[PDB]
């Protein structure tokens, strides 16, 4: 059929400026990220340092859902550029430079041992019993 | 609905986009005018059991760019944008990755050498001074 | 070392920031070297030949100069930038 | 020991400007990799190798208590040569130590933690191969592991120490005059005998 | 007679009837490998 | 110049890769810094060797080492490396004529 | 031997026993998560460790010009006469003199030992 030999060619457009900047969001394969349950999400700068030069914090479904932290790619693309092609009704490809690259990883939520609590366990770090029980006591 | 809410509509539509790695000279030429609305045409040719992607530089822009696809199963990529009006949205999900390579091999290095020399202009070196400073 | 390392060392040095409140900055940019010179008792410079250094027990050394740019801010919406060439 | 020989052999790291070494996994926690899979992905590149996975088990147990990046940073800061007065300052000190002092050749930028984790994992990966006998130990006598400091690099070593003194000296000279209220003469601030 | 020589070991019944039922075997296994003398 | 050329060729940066890809690929080291990974080490070494011999981007004193068993390519550009000139042999023949 | 990671926080799963059912369970720490173990072996170490070197051998070594090449041991997979032979030369063996052969034909990384 036509698909066996289909040839497609589209025009490429590079607008001088866009109101919204384009950046890449990367998720590790092992994360098994699924957007079906992403009913609501929140993306904002971190408050630990306390703006444009700080990491990005991503929250999904409020506190109940998973939380991800994005970090700007340290390696700069001085000799490289990245472009994204998006389908449009006019049928011409549009390329937007990647303003930033962000790597997001899930953050586990639970009663993580505090800094003060970790001090007590440091005494038994060399010799500890029933690693499971340590969390139960906490 | 709030300022920090993310418009995840693009994810719902499962829109697919392509991530392309291109050299600076190709983008530099685009950055030269960057306002004519046209820089070239992307041609994709498919056969019975093989697909090839190539890009052609505009004749006016100049005054062949074969494309190689890459597997995207090892990492999941998504594209999002931040609006100047504080309205973040997700453009779509990356479905394929491609890279651009130079058709020429010998004379292409000549252009790279000029860039390396050009980037060497800020590299300041000590200067011999004929007469002692008085 | 002379052509690259010395210049890189001077360039890589952080600018000197001083606060009084007037603020002072010193930035070193360009490094110059003159030919090995010897200064007589009267203070007249002259090129130093290696044999003369050997005979007169001198050190075969070349003067080193650096271009220093000084910028001063006195919280009066005025900035004065004075450069001392070949310091 | 009863439990000493059960976990096995654990890996520690001796980072600069820290009096005592720290568990290896803690350094990964400080760099921003919390989950075990994320840390092990930087150390073991082939999960199908059971031999490599066992070698890191004792290291994971040692740093089991520390489960957050901030907790790990505080642990690193607590052992710093200059312990912080408060917990917040300890984290800042630990961040600075890893940012610049740890594997500086990998990077010093604020966003180089990922690159430093890969190389640090490579250092661990190289250690495991030596422990597993898969790779031969490096030879100190092998002359491709050596470098020769010629006149240039030797002189460049002196110049930075002597140039730092020059810049320190002008700072001290200028500070006296600035505090006095009078501007300072740049020519007089420079002590030429320092380099000569 | 079997080509493979085997020796199955289990903890006493009285204790079964405090440290850990699983880790203790590793401590025994490591202890018996080196400390024990045949 | 080495890093710029490597990025141009089919070398993936460490940041932009998943760890699952590092198993098959060969690590690329430049002055001891793990720059990235490459899927065709043999072709890269041929290209790297060609550039050095033509003195295009790679200077003569740059040493490229491929550890085939360890799946690592080490490129060294720093000072202090002791080297000697050796005649290149191709197909059991001297390129010197 | 199999190493399992938690599906919630991607942390290590350690063996655990449920007295209610008396079945091995891999329970995540600090995650109140449990999984049904199937291997039934939680720990195994081989002191002799007769691990095959062919698995460790990498087919790319056939491109090494410093390795000797023999035409007297043709590849079984493809019949290529040329082969590159070497010794493991890896610690923990205590006797490393046998030769492992790797086919030199491109795309055929067949490895064998005589
Ligand atoms: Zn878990
Ligand atoms: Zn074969």
């Amino acid at each position: 059929g036509p698909s066996s030999q289909n040839v497609t060619e589209y025009v490429v457009r590079v607008p001088k400026n866009t109101t919204k900047k384009y950046n890449i969001m990367a998720f590790n394969a092992a994360d098994k990220v699924n957007f079906a349950t992403w009913n609501q999400a929140r993306l904002e700068r971190d408050l630990s340092n306390k703006p444009e030069d700080q990491p990005w914090l991503l929250r999904v479904n409020g506190k109940s859902g998973r939380k991800f932290k994005g970090i700007k790619k340290g390696g700069v693309t001085e000799n490289t550029s990245y472009y994204i092609f998006t389908q449009c009704p006019d049928g011409a490809f549009e390329a937007f430079p990647v303003h930033n690259w962000y790597n997001f990883t899930p953050l586990a939520r639970h009663r993580t041992l505090t800094a003060e609590e970790a001090e007590e366990e440091w005494e038994r770090r060399n010799k500890v019993l029933n690693h499971f029980s340590i969390m139960q006591q906490r | 609905a709030e300022r920090g809410e993310l418009d995840l509509t693009g994810a719902k539509q499962n829109t697919g986009v392509w991530l392309v790695k291109v050299p600076k000279y190709l983008s530099q030429q685009w950055a030269k005018a960057s306002g004519r609305g046209e820089v070239g045409k992307l041609r994709i040719a498919k056969t019975q059991g093989r697909t090839e992607v190539s890009f052609t530089l505009n004749e006016d822009l100049a005054n062949e760019h074969p494309f190689v696809l890459q597997s995207v199963g090892g990492q999941t990529l998504t594209v999002f944008t931040e609006s100047s009006s504080d309205k973040l949205s997700l453009e779509g999900i990356v479905v394929q990755r491609a890279e651009c390579r130079p058709a020429a091999s010998e004379n292409y290095m000549r252009l790279k050498r000029l860039q390396i020399e050009e980037s060497s202009k800020p590299v300041r070196l000590s200067q011999q001074l004929d007469k002692v400073v008085t | 070392f002379i052509q690259m390392s010395v210049q890189r060392i001077v360039e890589d040095a952080p600018p000197i920031d001083l606060q009084a409140p007037p603020r002072y900055l010193l930035k070193f940019e360009q490094i110059y070297l003159s030919k090995p010179t010897h200064w007589e008792r009267d203070g007249a410079p002259s090129p130093m030949m290696p044999n003369e250094a050997r005979l007169r027990n001198l050190t075969y050394s070349a003067p080193l100069y650096v271009d220093i740019t000084k910028t001063v801010i006195k919280e009066g919406e005025e900035q004065l930038q004075t450069q001392h060439q070949k310091t | 020991g009863a439990k000493k020989s059960a976990i096995g052999q654990r890996i520690v790291a001796t980072l600069p400007y820290i009096k005592q070494e720290v568990p290896i996994i803690i350094v990964f926690r400080a760099l921003g990799f919390v989950s075990d899979r994320d840390i092990l992905e930087h150390i073991i590149y082939d999960f199908e190798d059971p031999e490599m996975m066992e070698m890191v088990k004792p290291s994971l147990d040692e740093a089991f208590v520390i489960q957050e990046q901030n907790v790990a940073l505080n642990f690193i800061g607590s052992r710093g040569a200059k312990p912080g007065v408060t917990k917040e300052k300890r984290i800042k000190y630990a961040k600075e130590v890893l940012q610049k002092e740890m594997l500086p050749h990998v990077g010093v930028s604020d966003f180089c933690e990922t690159k430093k984790a890969y190389f640090l994992g490579y250092m661990v990966h190289r250690l495991l191969l030596a422990a597993l006998g898969r790779r031969e130990l490096d030879d100190r006598d092998h002359y491709g592991n050596k470098r020769l400091d010629l006149a240039g690099p030797l002189l460049a070593f002196l110049f930075r120490g002597m140039f730092k003194n020059l810049l320190k000296e002008v700072r001290i000279y200028a500070q006296k005059f600035i505090d006095r209220g009078k501007d300072f003469n740049l020519e007089l601030a420079i002590k030429t005998r320092i380099i000569s | 007679n079997a080509e493979k020589l085997v020796l199955r070991i289990r903890i006493m019944n009285s204790d079964e009837n405090k440290m850990d039922d699983d880790v203790f075997l590793r401590c025994i296994e490591s202890n018996m490998l080196t400390d024990m003398t045949l | 110049p080495i890093l710029e050329f490597l990025e141009e060729w089919s070398m993936e940066n460490l940041e932009e890769i998943s760890p699952a890809a590092i198993a098959d690929a060969t690590k690329i080291f430049v002055n001891g810094c793990w720059v990235g990974i490459h899927k065709d080490p043999e072709q890269l070494m041929n290209t790297l060797r060609k550039l050095r011999r033509q003195m295009d981007i790679i200077v003569s004193e740059v040493s490229m080492i491929r550890d085939i068993r360890e799946r690592e390519i080490r490129i060294y550009t720093d000072a202090g490396r002791i080297c000697r000139p050796l005649l290149i042999v191709e197909k059991q023949k001297l390129l010197l004529k | 031997v199999g190493i399992r990671f938690c599906q919630e926080c991607n942390n290590m799963l350690y063996p655990k026993e449920d007295k209610e059912n008396r079945i091995l369970l891999y329970a995540c720490r600090n995650c109140d998560y449990q999984q049904e173990a199937d291997n039934s072996c939680i720990y195994v170490n081989k002191i002799t460790h007769e691990v095959d070197e062919l698995t460790q051998i990498i087919a790319d070594v056939s491109q090494d010009p410093t390795l000797p090449r023999t035409e007297d041991h043709p590849c079984q997979k493809c019949g290529h006469k040329e082969a590159v032979f070497f010794q493991s030369h890896s610690a923990r063996a205590e006797d490393a003199m046998r030769l492992y052969y790797v086919c030199t034909a491109p795309h055929c990384g067949h490895r064998w030992t005589e």
